[PDB]
């Protein structure tokens, strides 16, 4: 099996730049037929993967001249000359010279930049709802901040908590351009009851320190 | 024009059989290394099978044996036959014309999804997040929904039947006891509430359920 390596994961960008992804594969693609069988695919949400570049360089019937592709033996690069709203999407390489089994990089998503923003950070106690059934879940929203790159860190009684801990992301947003994420501490009503402080922690770059939310139970 | 007419997805039970099929529409297989790939919950795109005229038949290792890949090169349509189905099998499937000269695959099939769970329809509960003492004040006010515990997927969640749109994030469903779990919050201007009301609402088409949660302090 050959492994595809794409470089970046994530290539945030703005309208109008050029973009450069790479791809490299853990064996030569070259066929012993001589042909070198790597091809380019874009795929966006809730639709199917779409060919761009095929056989390194050869352009895709009804793709835009602003993609083309390039490289050899091991490594290749998709450059788009000027990125346009259409573009944004998971770009896949993929490999077809040593089959099977037909492989492909893990993707590159093509995103767009924007001013720097800190998360605003919510957090929300169980319900009563949810405690008469016997569930407790502590939820805290990080919500429109760039880059998207963020953590989360939950404490119990001034201590981290990493059980019970279900994580969601949203993609970036389509107006404008900031990511949010939700984390919520799921325990039995049982354990809510044993403790008193429940925190969330955000640490992003556009703070040196976490911003912390939190709450007392017994205050409700 | 020139198509792949998928069939419908399903949801099986784990060691369950499930067949997806897909017509071809202005071509011919003759030619083409008919295949099916797949986009896993995880959002990797992997390569499950192909068929050339015939007898060049191939299969990722970890599908052989359970799944087999047909092509009735007479009516024109691609088979995939599941069986023997596992949990990992749950993904978005896709049919693809693969060119046998340059080996790429210009020609896919909309996505069908396949879901391999225990699990039982079931509605859920949706519960409403109200902010904690002394956060509701500030130029604005967050508040959320936590739905919790149904199947399958999807459900439609919306604030105020509509009416509040903008300020709002609905994440991303996760699995959490084979059942999905999602969340939603709306940030407003804390004049609006409490004074004015916010509603949660949720609808499951799959138990045709509708429910709407008020959040009070
Ligand atoms: N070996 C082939 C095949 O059917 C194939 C398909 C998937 C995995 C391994 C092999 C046949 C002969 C040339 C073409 C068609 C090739 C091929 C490879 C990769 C993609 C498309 C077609
Ligand atoms: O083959």
């Amino acid at each position: 099996e050959v492994v595809m390596t794409q470089s970046p994961l994530s290539l945030p960008v703005s309208l109008g730049d050029q973009a450069s992804i790479s791809c490299r594969s853990s064996q030569s693609l070259v066929h012993s037929n001589g042909n070198t069988y790597l091809h380019w695919y874009l795929q966006k949400p809730g639709q199917s993967p779409k060919l761009l570049i095929y056989k390194v360089s050869n352009r895709f019937s009804g793709v835009p001249d602003r993609f083309s592709g390039s490289g050899s033996g091991t490594d290749f690069t998709l450059k788009i000359s000027r990125v346009e709203a259409e573009d944004l999407g998971v770009y896949f390489c993929s490999q077809s010279t040593h089959v099977p089994p037909l492989t492909f990089g893990a993707g590159t998503k093509l995103e767009l930049k924007r001013a720097d923003a800190a998360p605003t950070v919510s957090i929300f106690p169980p319900s009563s709802e949810q405690l008469t059934s016997g569930g407790a879940s502590v939820v805290c929203f990080l919500n429109n901040f760039y880059p998207k790159d963020i953590n989360v860190k939950w404490k119990i009684d001034g201590s981290e908590r990493q059980n019970g801990v279900l994580n969601s992301w949203t993609d970036q947003d389509s107006k404008d351009s900031t990511y949010s994420m939700s984390s919520t501490l799921t325990l039995t009503k049982d354990e809510y009851e044993r403790h008193n402080s429940y925190t969330c922690e955000a640490t992003h770059k556009t703070s040196t320190s976490p911003i912390v939310k939190s709450f007392n139970r017994n205050e409700c | 024009e020139v198509k792949l007419v998928e069939s419908r997805g399903g949801l099986v039970k784990p060691g369950g059989s499930l067949q997806l099929s897909c017509a071809a529409s202005g071509f011919t297989f003759s030619g083409y290394a008919m295949s099916w790939f797949r986009l896993t919950p995880e959002k990797r795109l992997e390569w499950v099978a192909s068929i050339y005229n015939g007898f060049r038949i191939h299969y990722l290792d970890s599908v052989k044996g359970r799944f087999t890949i047909s092509s009735d090169y007479a009516r024109n349509i691609l088979y995939l036959q599941m069986s023997t189905l596992r949990s990992e099998d749950t993904a978005m499937y896709y049919c693809s014309r693969g060119d046998a000269y340059s080996r790429y695959f210009d020609v896919w099939g909309a996505g069908t999804t396949v879901t391999v769970s225990a699990a039982k329809t079931t509605a859920p509960s949706v519960y409403p997040l109200a902010p904690v003492c002394g956060d509701t004040t500030g130029s604005s006010v967050t508040l959320g929904c936590l739905v919790k515990g149904y199947f399958p997927e999807p459900v439609t969640l919306t604030w105020n039947s509509g009416s509040l749109s903008s300020g709002v994030h609905t994440f991303p469903a996760v699995l959490q006891s084979d059942l999905y779990t999602l969340s939603s919050s709306v940030t407003v201007t804390s004049s609006t509430w409490p004074s004015q009301s916010i509603t949660c609402n949720v609808a499951h088409p799959a138990s045709s359920t509708k429910v709407d949660k008020k959040i009070e302090p």
